[PDB]
């Protein structure tokens, strides 16, 4: 009920678009949890960025 | 709160025609 | 965690051993001298 | 040439001067409302 | 390692290693339920491992219905109560009544959730009297107390769980019985400041009989 | 007994006509002997809102 | 409610340019 | 156990090595740095008597 | 011509701008590794159980704590004096519990400030000047091991270390008054008597100078265009200087050459750091400082008060207050 | 609560004797 | 919303530190 384009965000459902589905925190977008994050994870998409 | 930023952008407005109008450069000649 | 201990020890020995050769490799002459 | 044979030199007068300043309080007195909603 | 395996080793090759948080490993006694003599028996070192530590997440994502969830420990090796005992009677066809009495029966550990989010709860077996046969030794326990009423809380101010045991081999010379267990115990509550949450603690356990 | 001006956490005691304390408010509550639990002073209200 | 954001884009959008501007001219008259 | 970790304080082992796969490492920086340096022992001052020193 | 030979020229040149020197190759990567963490664990870093006693503790600004109260968390105690790294730990969730960024912070800052020192050496042996500025700045290296590393050695937890923030120094201070009277021990006030020395001798010789400059410029511009760069001109009257001072309390007290004057100048706040940083040493072995209590005794027997005799109510205060949730038997702190 | 006043206080001491400064330098470099 | 007033004006401290650090005048001689 509450999705990502309620929330007026902008520039999260580009990652969400091309794939980086899971954050740190260990939740996921669809609802569920998911274990390994990875390198490539949504604060690491991120800090890359400011790198 | 906002009626002194509406007051203090319209006296900016006219201070700066005030100061436009009188302290201008000198058009001056050949 | 292993995978991250043997970077941890090649890093740690590489500039180790860098600083240890450096200084036996002739220091006290690399001065202005007389 | 190490000095770089290009440095030049930005120029504004005063007429400038107020037409940017002028420009810009405009600029803020019509959109300042609709701002502030 | 068997228990007679740990003690051949000294304190100084245990300490270091985490030899000591672990039941010693029965060896092979499979279904040898006819091989059970009565009496009043005693317990010398029942000890019980913990191997997962799940909470129900009340949050949801899915719909109505929510599951319990696989986490991380968080303080370290700090589990496997040990050296409890008490008054434990085998009757006729195998009807076990274990009753605890003494030993080291808590331990207050913290878990996240995936969402960033600590619980503290304490893992007890307080006063448990298993009376059942073999598959399902049902009965309950305490959770006494998460914190002493002497607590100060940071500016100077200020029940019972589920356990079900199993039996899985035998030892029928010396009464060495292991086994699996479960539980679900409530969490830590800062005094109804905090609603509480569901816990289900899976793991293996070890005894002697005496 | 009134609060000084420096005290910002001045804790609440009760004075006689004198100046013995005979009861208090305790920041710890375990062996309280003069606590208003244990005393039984009521109030009462003289002018005012809630006279 | 009032756009506390507002506000203070209403003022950094007043005194960015308005020193901007400023630098230059004086930068300017200082030669001349 | 519940999860799974080196266990490595309180040991005593040299160095921290618990592993020869952790052992070699230490040795194949050294050698190769030992190889280098003493490759480039060529272009130092070696000498019988010609001492830096007062 | 060799690669070494290339490579130990460039790492001893003088003309690459911030000078490395062969100190540098572990100054530089190391105090790089502890700032990139401490960046990271002063904005983000989860609460960690300081005590041991299963309260975790905010130390982070996202966690509701400005610049002020922002503060890396030193270790547990459980955790002790154990070498605790990331690859002991289980997960990255759990080596922030215990206290990780401090343990690795504080080991990575002592090796990065000695290995400094070794370059403040090297660079002035490289340049050809006289070698004494790494003796002048053992004292603040001292003075950062005295508490990030013997004291808790001492106390045989990190958990008594000093935070790593605003905050946290001053609850580090307090409680170690509380512990072992500080201001009682004569060490302490030959440091404090450094500090306000070092900065009367300061303000003091930069009046005396600035006093005396001779003049080379007008009364319009700057009176610091008067001083060109490199050149062989004292640019202030020294004797004129040292008369006046003279003049105005002692003619015994001279100090008339500059050298003795700069021999003190860096002698006094030096030995001044020396004497603090010895001082924190022994009271990290329990060596407690001074104590007064019922000195002052009449003719029956009675006890009177002095400014000791409020002091220890003090830090009685301090004391019953300090570590509010651990301590049950009577003593050892 | 975080002040409605607060973040206009802190934009407004940053922005003005920082550009009070930069109007100041660039007189100064322009000529040298 | 205050931590990024907090973060942006410790970033900008550092960056004045490294402008302050590199892109000096040069101390020039006689
Ligand atoms: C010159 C650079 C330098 C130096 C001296 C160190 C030194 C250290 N690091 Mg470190 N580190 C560095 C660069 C460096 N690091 C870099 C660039 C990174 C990023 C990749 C890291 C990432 C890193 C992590 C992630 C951790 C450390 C840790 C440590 C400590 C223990 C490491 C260990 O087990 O090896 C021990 C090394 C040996 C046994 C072999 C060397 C022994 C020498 C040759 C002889 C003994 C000397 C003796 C005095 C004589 C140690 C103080 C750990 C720590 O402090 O835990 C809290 C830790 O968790 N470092
Ligand atoms: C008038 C009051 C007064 C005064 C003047 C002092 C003076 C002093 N006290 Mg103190 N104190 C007082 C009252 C006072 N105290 C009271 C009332 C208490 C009781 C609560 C205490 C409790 C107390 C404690 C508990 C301690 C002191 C200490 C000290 C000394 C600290 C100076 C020092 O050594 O730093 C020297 C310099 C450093 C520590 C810094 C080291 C520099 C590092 C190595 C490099 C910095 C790296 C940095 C990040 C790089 C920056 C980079 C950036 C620019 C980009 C100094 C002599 C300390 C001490 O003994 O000193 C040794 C100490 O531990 N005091
Ligand atoms: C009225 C002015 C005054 C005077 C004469 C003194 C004098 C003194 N103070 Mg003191 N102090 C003062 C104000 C003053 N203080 C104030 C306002 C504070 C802050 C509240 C302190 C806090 C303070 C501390 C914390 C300590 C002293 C100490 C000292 C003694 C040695 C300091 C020293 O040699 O200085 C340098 C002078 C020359 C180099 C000449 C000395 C007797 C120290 C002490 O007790 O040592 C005996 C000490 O530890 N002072
Ligand atoms: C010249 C040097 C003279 C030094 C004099 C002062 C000596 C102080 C004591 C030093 C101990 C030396 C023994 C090594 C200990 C050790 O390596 O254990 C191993 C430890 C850590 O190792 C850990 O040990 C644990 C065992 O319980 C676990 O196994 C961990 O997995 C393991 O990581 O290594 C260190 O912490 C020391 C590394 C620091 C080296 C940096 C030196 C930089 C300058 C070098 C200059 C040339 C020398
Ligand atoms: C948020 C802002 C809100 C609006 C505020 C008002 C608008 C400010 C915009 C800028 C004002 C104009 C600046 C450029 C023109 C100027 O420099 O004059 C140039 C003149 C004549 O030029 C020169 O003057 C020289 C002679 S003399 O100085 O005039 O005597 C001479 O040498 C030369 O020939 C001649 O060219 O001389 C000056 O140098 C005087 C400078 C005065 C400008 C400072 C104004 C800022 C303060 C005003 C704020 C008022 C506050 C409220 C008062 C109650
Ligand atoms: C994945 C992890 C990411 C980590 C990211 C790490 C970021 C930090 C890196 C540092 C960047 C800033 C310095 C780079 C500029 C520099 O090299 O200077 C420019 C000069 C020019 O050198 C000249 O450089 C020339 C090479 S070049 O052509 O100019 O490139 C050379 O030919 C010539 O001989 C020489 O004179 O370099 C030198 O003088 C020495 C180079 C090494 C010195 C830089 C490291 C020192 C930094 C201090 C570290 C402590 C700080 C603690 C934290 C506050
Ligand atoms: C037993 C222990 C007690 C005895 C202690 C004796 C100390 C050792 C003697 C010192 C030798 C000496 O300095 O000679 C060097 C010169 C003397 O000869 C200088 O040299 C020349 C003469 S000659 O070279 O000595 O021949 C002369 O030209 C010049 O003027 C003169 O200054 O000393 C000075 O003039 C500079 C002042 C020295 C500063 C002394 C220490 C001050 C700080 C102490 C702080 C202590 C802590 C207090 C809290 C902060
Ligand atoms: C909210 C703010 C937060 C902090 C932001 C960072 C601090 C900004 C403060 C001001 C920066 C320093 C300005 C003064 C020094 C300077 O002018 O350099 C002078 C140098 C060398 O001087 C000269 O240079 C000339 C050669 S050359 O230009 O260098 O090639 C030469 O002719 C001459 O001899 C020599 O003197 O050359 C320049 O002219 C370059 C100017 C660059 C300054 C603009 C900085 C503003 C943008 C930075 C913002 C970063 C944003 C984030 C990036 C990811
Ligand atoms: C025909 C070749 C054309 C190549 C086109 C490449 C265009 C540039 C792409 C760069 C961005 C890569 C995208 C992210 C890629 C990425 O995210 O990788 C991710 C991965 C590292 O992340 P992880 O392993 O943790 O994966 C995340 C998951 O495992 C965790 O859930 O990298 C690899 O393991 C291998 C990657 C190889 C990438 C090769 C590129 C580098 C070599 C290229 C050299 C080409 C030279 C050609 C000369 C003719
Ligand atoms: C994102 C972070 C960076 C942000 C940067 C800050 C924002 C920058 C904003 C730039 C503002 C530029 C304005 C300068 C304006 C200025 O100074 O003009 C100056 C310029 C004069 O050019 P010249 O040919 O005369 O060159 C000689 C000198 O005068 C210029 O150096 O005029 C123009 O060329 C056109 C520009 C618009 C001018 C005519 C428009 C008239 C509008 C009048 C509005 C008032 C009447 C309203 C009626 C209701
Ligand atoms: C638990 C036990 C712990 C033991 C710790 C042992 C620490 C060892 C410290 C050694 C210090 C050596 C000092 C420099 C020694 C030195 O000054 O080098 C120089 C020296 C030769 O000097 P010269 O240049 O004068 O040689 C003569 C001619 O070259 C003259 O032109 O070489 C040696 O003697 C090496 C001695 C054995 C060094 C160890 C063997 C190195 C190779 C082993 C690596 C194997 C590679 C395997 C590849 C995977
Ligand atoms: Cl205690
Ligand atoms: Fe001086």
């Amino acid at each position: 009920l509450n999705p990502m384009w309620r929330q007026g965000m902008f520039v999260l459902p580009f990652m969400t678009r091309l794939g980086i589905t899971q954050s740190w925190g260990g939740w996921t977008i669809s609802g569920e949890t998911a274990t390994n994050p990875g390198i490539w994870s949504y604060e690491g998409v991120a800090a890359a960025h400011i790198i | 709160m906002e009626a002194l930023v509406y007051t203090f952008l319209l006296v900016g407005t006219l201070g700066i025609i005030f100061f436009s109008i009188f302290f201008r450069d000198p058009p001056r000649m050949i | 965690m292993l995978t991250l201990k043997i970077f941890v020890y090649t890093v740690v020995t590489f500039f180790v051993c860098l600083f240890i050769f450096g200084f036996l490799s002739n220091d006290p002459a690399r001065n202005p001298g007389k | 040439a190490r000095p770089n044979p290009n440095k030049q030199v930005v120029e504004l007068n005063r007429t400038s001067l107020y037409w940017g300043l002028l420009l810009i309080f405009v600029l803020a007195v019509l959109f300042s409302s609709y701002i502030f909603n | 390692l068997t228990f007679d395996e740990i003690q051949g080793l000294t304190y100084l090759q245990v300490k270091g290693s985490g030899i000591a948080n672990t039941c010693p490993v029965l060896e092979s006694g499979t279904t040898n339920l006819k091989e059970l003599k009565a009496g009043s028996y005693k317990l010398e070192n029942f000890c019980i491992e913990p191997t997962s530590f799940t909470v129900k997440e009340e949050s949801q994502f899915k719909g109505g219905e929510t599951e319990f969830v696989k986490t991380k420990l968080m303080t370290r090796l700090t589990y496997t109560l040990d050296a409890m005992s008490g008054s434990f009677k085998v009757g006729s066809d195998g009807s076990a009544e274990l009753k605890e009495d003494d030993g080291i029966d808590y331990a207050a550990t913290t878990v996240q959730l995936p969402g960033g989010e600590r619980v503290a709860f304490l893992f007890t077996i307080k006063q448990f009297d298993g009376k059942g046969t073999l598959d399902n030794i049902k009965g309950d326990f305490l959770v006494p107390s998460y914190r002493g009423s002497s607590f100060l809380d940071p500016k100077g101010r200020g029940l019972k769980g589920s356990a079900v045991f199993s039996v899985a081999k035998v030892d029928p010379v010396t009464g060495e019985i292991a086994g699996v267990f479960e539980s679900i115990q409530p969490s830590d509550t800062d005094l109804g400041a905090k609603p509480p949450k569901d816990i289900k603690v899976t793991g293996l356990w070890y005894a002697q009989l005496k | 007994r009134r609060m000084p001006t420096f005290f910002e956490t001045f804790p609440v005691l009760l004075l006689d006509k004198d100046g013995i304390v005979r009861a208090d408010v305790p920041f710890r509550k375990a062996e309280s002997k003069y606590s208003i639990e244990q005393v039984g002073v009521s109030v009462t209200f003289y002018g005012g809102e809630l006279d | 409610e009032v756009n506390i954001y507002g506000l203070t884009a209403t003022a950094l959008f007043i005194i960015i340019p308005t020193s901007f501007l400023l630098i230059l001219y004086v930068k300017t008259a200082s030669t001349q | 156990l519940v999860d799974e970790r080196m266990n490595g304080d309180g040991t005593g082992r040299p160095f921290g090595v618990n592993d020869p796969v952790l052992g070699w490492v230490l040795l194949g920086v050294f050698g190769t740095m030992w190889a280098i340096w003493f490759i480039g022992q060529k272009d130092l001052g070696d000498f019988e008597d010609a001492d830096d020193g007062l | 011509s060799s690669l070494w030979a290339r490579f130990c020229e460039w790492i001893t040149s003088t003309e690459n701008r911030l000078y490395i020197g062969w100190f540098g190759v572990i100054m530089i990567p190391c105090l790089l590794t502890a700032t990139s963490v401490f960046i990271i664990a002063f904005i983000a870093a989860p609460p960690v159980d300081i005590d041991g006693i299963r309260e975790p503790v905010s130390g982070s600004l996202l966690y509701g704590n400005n610049i002020i109260t922002g503060a890396v968390i030193p270790t547990s105690n459980a955790i002790g004096l154990h070498f605790y790294p990331i690859w002991e730990a289980a997960s990255l969730d759990e080596w922030l519990y215990n206290g990780g960024p401090y343990q690795l912070i504080v080991c990575h800052f002592l090796l990065g400030v000695y290995c400094y020192m070794g370059r403040e050496w090297e660079l002035s042996f490289r340049l050809g000047m006289r070698p004494w500025i790494a003796v002048a700045y053992s004292a603040p290296v001292a003075a950062a091991s005295a508490v990030f590393l013997v004291y808790p050695i001492g106390q045989g937890s990190f958990s008594d270390g000093m935070p790593l923030g605003i905050s946290g120094t001053f609850n580090f201070m307090i409680v170690f008054q509380a512990e072992h009277n500080i201001l009682m021990h004569p060490f302490h006030m030959l440091g404090v008597a450094g500090v306000f020395g070092g900065s009367l001798f300061s303000a003091m010789h930069g009046s005396l100078v600035t006093s005396s400059l001779i003049r080379e410029t007008t009364e319009n511009e700057s009176a610091n265009e008067g001083y060109r760069f490199g050149q062989e001109e004292e640019t202030y009257n020294i004797v004129a200087a040292h008369g006046y001072f003279g003049r105005l309390i002692f003619q015994y007290a001279s100090f008339n050459n500059s050298r003795s004057l700069h021999f003190f100048l860096a002698a006094w706040p030096v030995i001044g750091i020396w004497f603090t940083a010895l001082g924190l040493s022994t009271m990290a072995f329990n060596l407690n400082g001074f104590n007064f209590n019922q000195s002052v005794v009449d003719s029956q027997g009675r006890v009177l008060n002095t400014w000791a005799d409020i002091i220890n109510r003090a830090n009685l205060g301090m004391e019953v207050m300090h570590e509010r949730n651990a301590h049950n038997f009577p003593l050892d702190l």
